[PDB]
């Protein structure tokens, strides 16, 4: 409303609003078809639900293009997001057709914000999530950047630039009622007639009052749409509701901890029953269930990655490293054009072992004595040479140990 | 000469490292006091002089756990309000005397079926120089201990 | 009546039946339905909570002719909960997906390959078959066509009614009733004989002590007799093998029911870490369940110590291989009450 | 074999099939009893058994207890009994409730006869509410629920 | 290294930092206490060995602030003056632990229809190097925690 | 069993498994015919009653060599020992004849 009068007003609404909370370990990045308020393509953070309804338009139809028009799921998605324990998140919306242009651009967007730990697609489209994924190139991924995918099959694996640094959950989950835009919050371009320019009609309100033949054209388009989403149940994509899982997780319990055994929230089904022998296939091959116990409800029930070894099997494991190299990272920043002589050397183990033995107190390493748990090294002879001193290099080596976590546990029952 | 290892098999063992579990969830707590286990005394007396005594009744166990005031942490009080008339969800409480890491468990205290009865908030006076705590008191209705 | 317009009050007459439900959680059936019915056709399963919610669904008066209808009737007059109804095709596939089920009952359809599939140690299991239909052959092989499976049980001989047609009530449908029953009122581990059948149900044919001695072991039949005071009652606790071990279905279904109570207690466990901390937990949550059970009289035993143990550790229960691999394994061993079934009365002047 | 507090109950009077809101807290309510009263009969050579021989049913009285406070629909009816005009039935359905405010017992008294009203002492030195004490005499009793 | 806006998140609150708002109006204090929950127990004993506790009904809620004697200042004791027979004006009280700098609010302790008992007035002896301290008494129905 | 699924497994059996205990004065060697699970003789450390049953094939028929088949105590006299408390152990298996090779290196071993 428009105050005038000092006081109190009173407003009659059904607006919908969430707690929000913060983290820094886990910040995603989603990549789909929003509807920005603005039109100026860039990433834009978003630090609550009630920031993203203030700069985007939040809806289950994509911003139409004269006609065609499309069906999203980013919206409820990234409500889903937020009522799992999300935080504040970074957004890629993607506008008009899919130009390979957009695609080669991805992992240099990503780059530029300086805070994405976490890609996300919340798209239900599988062809469209597979051009996505492909477009993540095995640089931006070994930089340190983790990827949740919504696994479209129960008997292959998704395949991927990096195999350890990617997780693929199944199935996707049902949803009670999608969220329904007004015509004024329908983006519409690409009109134009004799007397009316192409930027003269920016929604679907506009269009009706202007021409009510194409208007028609389009509610017959989102109609259809509306009838085929609800034949088939509201399926939203699961990785939306992982993403906030990740946050809540380390934000409890830490990095370290799988993000596994935890309860979902504003789900009502999901889109395929599972059972123990089904999910025994599926686990061997990399793909994270998501299962519904009747003492418990709907949790995720899985904590691979897609690359099966003994060093990057699990996903805390891999998650907690992709933490301490950034944390590391960040520290050795201080120190990028120092002098390179020992005095700096000095400096910086100091720097490694103080933060690696915060790291070992919180419970993150193995070991009941920081020597079992990490190591630091740097040397004039020991990890570099001379003619990598005169060549302006740095060299340190750092080792860790993590805890894997308990998969199987096997009950013995005896008669006596 | 006595290696560390003869003195994790004979020496005896302090209180200040502990790891307190309630329900299925670890909380930190400060201090943890109060686990006792106490029986009545039945005494028959006779004219020719005899005297027979036997133990009586086990008595409830009352639990007292101090812990520090946490931003956005309210759990504890949770607990304590969910009470409607007289049904409170009951949660097992487990404490061990800890490795000095935290990586190994040397004796456990098991307490079974533990509600709360009361709830003291930290006394806010502006001439001290402490933490905030808060205390909850716990009826129980057994005590067990089991030596790892 | 059903539309309702002004406020007030509204009069009909109906003939609706109206029945009462219990809550048990040990014993949740699942019921085999045959393909043809039409309220099944087309969905993988139904939840049944009540008669009024079977009424509902049904949109039709009660039926005699139908199977199901009566099987259900039976049911629900006995005292059983709500229930699941599957094809009887589709049984191997539909049962994992459901987590709740405990009991696989045959509502007069042909279980045998369902039966022989989940009905496996560790499953959590336990199936109920149907009697022969005809009189008992007296050479003793009216049960030949039964797999020796400790997971299931038979009752004989079929039951009928007041309102009662050319079909007969399936004795399976009525014993679910009572394994509902009893286990609400008594427990688990207490034998579901000798009690009651609720309705106007009596069995087809008479059972006489002589032809029930040749089917009391090996592959026993469970039978419901009539004796001269106490009405109808169900005669007979022994499972499908005769071994020192379930030999008793009381025996074999607290068994299940420990195995499942025990396994949502430690749930809470996996994809923790795999030392000993999370051992310990497990040790605590596992021995205060045991001590509970012993405590409502579920195992034999004047002290604990007698009645149960828990072992979980370092060279007790894992190696090194074992921790690597992600396996933690702990072993539980519980002493059962087994009851009184032979009554001798000696008598001297 | 959880059993139910005492300290949660409603009581609900119905004028002429019409219940009354106003009527529904009290501080106290008696117990309600029934007696099947017997008298011992003895034979001519039995000396070492008892013989009970049945009679007519006695309930109890219902006894209520409020404190002062705005005229209400049952006490228009006491006062107009108790002044000498013609005498009322009243029904009265107790009920004893849990946490959800869902009766688990509940008894049904028919054709209750208002009979004693008296108030507490106005006394200079008490700290007390001053309270109503109503006694009522009931025709049958009879109990519906889940529990008794 | 420890940033500050890890120690607002992770480090516990002391408790010499608060504000106390009464009723409509804010009232510097210097010692706030008593913000207690109690709960009594109701027991029951079988033959066969059962032993069932459950919480009781929660006690009232007694509340102490302290303050200082300033210049023309009897708000405190006006508040306990107005009490007629039975009829005194009711106010909420919340007491929230602030941040250092006073814009910023960590805790809130909310407390429900608090009204004055008793009214300490400062001993005057001679042979002190003190301030006149006033203490007032309050009993309430209900104490909440809200974290912000 | 062979675990594929995350979760909960039941099983049903019968082993036993006794509770281990530790020492330094007092470590004994058993020497016996013994079935080792592994061809490679040579004196192997058994730290408990399930470590034993990991190494080594527990019963009372020695292994058979073609026929000829002997009756053997070593099995139940280890979990004789293992009940009285002892401690981690050594075992000395012997194998087919006995000849005075062995005899000799017994004091080496």
């Amino acid at each position: 409303t428009i105050p005038t009068y000092p006081g109190v007003y009173i407003e009659e609404d059904a607006s919908l609003n969430l707690s929000v909370n913060q983290g820094n370990t886990a910040i995603p990045v989603f990549i789909g078809l929003f509807s920005p308020k603005n039109t100026n393509s860039q990433v834009t953070r978003v630090n609550s639900w009630l920031d993203f309804t203030n700069l985007f338009n939040a809806g289950c139809i994509a911003p139409i293009t004269i006609v065609i028009v499309n069906y999203t799921t980013s919206s409820d998605a990234l409500k889903l997001y937020f009522q799992n324990g999300g935080g504040p998140c970074y957004i890629l919306p993607q506008l008009d057709r899919l130009t390979q242009g957009f695609l080669d651009s991805i992992p240099e967007l990503i780059k530029q914000a300086l805070e994405i730990t976490l890609i996300v697609c919340p798209e239900w489209d599988s062809g469209y999530q597979s051009k996505i994924y492909n477009s993540l190139t095995s640089s931006l991924l070994n930089a340190g950047y983790f990827l949740i995918a919504d696994n479209q099959d129960k008997n292959t694996a998704l395949i991927t630039e990096v195999a350890s640094q990617t997780a693929t959950y199944y199935p996707a989950v049902k949803v009670s009622q999608l969220i329904q835009a007004e015509d004024s919050q329908i983006a519409v371009s690409g009109y134009e007639d004799a007397k009316t320019k192409s930027d003269e009609v920016k929604n679907l309100a506009q269009l009706k009052e202007k021409n009510p033949t194409v208007y028609q054209q389009a509610v017959q388009k989102i109609q259809a749409i509306q009838d085929e989403i609800a034949a088939n149940g509201n399926i939203i994509p699961v990785s939306a509701v992982m993403a906030g899982i990740y946050c809540a997780t380390d934000a409890s319990r830490g990095v370290w901890k799988a993000p596994a055994n935890i309860v979902l929230s504003g789900i009502s089904d999901v889109a395929e029953r599972l059972t123990d022998d089904e999910q025994g296939e599926m686990n061997s091959k990399g793909i994270n269930a998501i299962r519904y116990f009747s003492h418990k409800g709907f949790v995720v029930w899985g904590a691979r990655t897609l690359q099966n070894d003994d060093n990057w099997r699990y996903i805390p494991v891999r998650r907690l490293f992709n933490a301490a190299e950034r944390d590391i990272k960040q520290a050795m920043q201080s120190v990028v054009f120092e002098p390179n002589s020992q005095p700096t050397w000095e400096r910086v183990k100091s720097a490694i072992d103080n933060y690696l033995y915060s790291l070992w107190q919180q419970g993150a390493l193995a070991g009941n004595k920081p020597q079992e748990a990490y190591f630091v090294q740097i040397g004039k002879d020991v990890t570099m040479s001379d003619d990598d001193i005169k060549q302006g290099k740095m060299i340190v080596k750092v080792g860790m140990a993590a805890v894997r976590p308990a998969e199987f546990i096997i009950l013995q029952f005896s008669q006596q | 000469a006595i290696t560390p290892e003869q003195i994790a098999v004979e020496y005896p063992i302090p209180t200040y490292r502990f790891v307190v579990s309630v329900g299925d969830e670890q909380i930190p707590f400060n201090n943890v006091s109060g686990l006792d286990v106490h029986y009545d005394v039945i005494e028959y007396k006779d004219g020719i002089g005899n005297y027979y005594k036997m133990p009586g009744q086990r008595q409830s166990i009352n639990i007292t756990l101090r812990k520090g005031v946490f931003p956005g942490d309210t759990k504890l009080f949770d607990w304590i309000n969910s009470i409607q008339l007289n049904q409170v969800e009951k949660k097992d409480i487990a404490i061990s005397l800890t490795n000095e890491a935290g990586t190994e468990i040397l004796m456990t205290w098991n307490v079974a079926n533990a509600f709360p009865t009361s709830f003291t908030s930290p006394s806010f006076d502006a001439t001290s120089n402490e933490i905030a705590v808060q205390e909850i008191a716990l009826t129980a209705d057994r005590v067990t201990i089991q030596a790892a | 009546t059903t539309i309702t317009t002004y406020p007030g009050v509204y009069i009909e007459e109906d003939a609706s039946l109206s029945l009462s439900v219990s809550s048990s959680a040990t014993a949740v059936p699942v019921f085999a339905v045959a393909g043809d019915n039409p309220l099944i056709s087309g969905k993988p399963y139904i939840r049944i909570s009540n008669w009024l919610e079977y009424l509902t669904l049904k949109n039709e008066q009660f039926d005699p002719a139908n199977t199901l209808d009566i099987s259900l009737r039976a049911y629900f007059i006995n005292g059983g909960g709500y229930c699941y109804l599957v094809q009887t095709t589709d049984l191997e596939k539909q049962v994992p997906k459901l987590d709740d089920v405990t009991l696989l009952v045959a509502a007069g359809e042909n279980i045998t390959t369902a039966v022989s599939t989940l009905c496996k140690p560790g499953k959590g299991l336990f199936a109920i078959f149907d009697g022969p239909t005809t009189e008992l052959k007296s050479d003793g092989t009216s049960n030949s066509d039964y797999d020796p499976n400790p997971f299931a049980a038979v009752y004989y001989p079929w039951l009928t009614a007041d309102w009662t047609t050319t079909i007969d009530i399936p004795p399976s449908a009525a014993i679910a009733g009572v394994y509902c029953s009893v286990d609400s009122t008594r427990g688990v581990w207490k034998a579901p004989a000798n009690v009651p059948i609720q309705g106007g149900l009596q069995p087809k044919y008479p059972v006489t002590d002589d032809l029930q001695a040749q089917y009391n072991q090996g592959k026993a039949l469970n039978m419901i007799r009539t004796f001269p005071k106490s009405g109808t009652l169900v005669w007979g606790a022994r499972t499908l093998e005769d071994n020192d071990n379930w030999r008793y279905i009381p025996v074999r279904r607290l068994f299940n029911s420990a195995e499942r109570d025990i396994k949502n207690a430690m749930s809470f466990a996996v994809f923790e870490p795999n030392s000993q901390p999370t051992w310990e937990r497990v040790r605590s949550a596992v021995n205060n369940y045991l001590y509970s059970l012993w405590q409502q009289g579920g195992l034999a035993g004047n002290k604990p110590d007698d009645a149960y143990f828990v072992q979980i550790g370092k060279d007790i229960t894992m190696t090194d291989d074992d921790i690597k691999q992600g396996k933690m394994i702990i072993k539980i061993g519980m002493a059962a009450v087994r009851p009184a079934e032979f009554i001798i009365l000696q008598f001297t002047q | 074999y959880t059993p139910s507090v005492s300290h949660r109950f409603i009581a609900s009077f119905l004028f002429n099939n019409i219940p009354s809101p106003l009527d529904i807290a009290f501080q106290r309510i008696s117990g309600l009893s029934r007696e099947l009263q017997t008298t011992q009969y003895s034979q001519g050579g039995e000396n070492a058994r008892n013989v009970w021989l049945a009679e007519k049913i006695q309930h109890g009285s219902l006894h209520l207890e409020r404190g002062v406070m705005t005229v209400t629909p049952l006490t228009l009816m006491f006062d107009r009994v108790l002044r000498g005009e013609k005498a009322v039935y009243a029904d009265v359905v107790i009920m004893l409730l849990n946490e959800n405010s869902v009766p688990v017992a509940s008894w049904t008294l028919s054709n209750a006869l208002p009979v004693r009203w008296s108030t507490g002492d106005f006394d200079a030195n008490s700290n007390a509410v001053l309270v109503n004490s109503l006694e009522l005499r009931y025709q049958d009793m009879r109990w519906l629920g889940v529990k008794v």
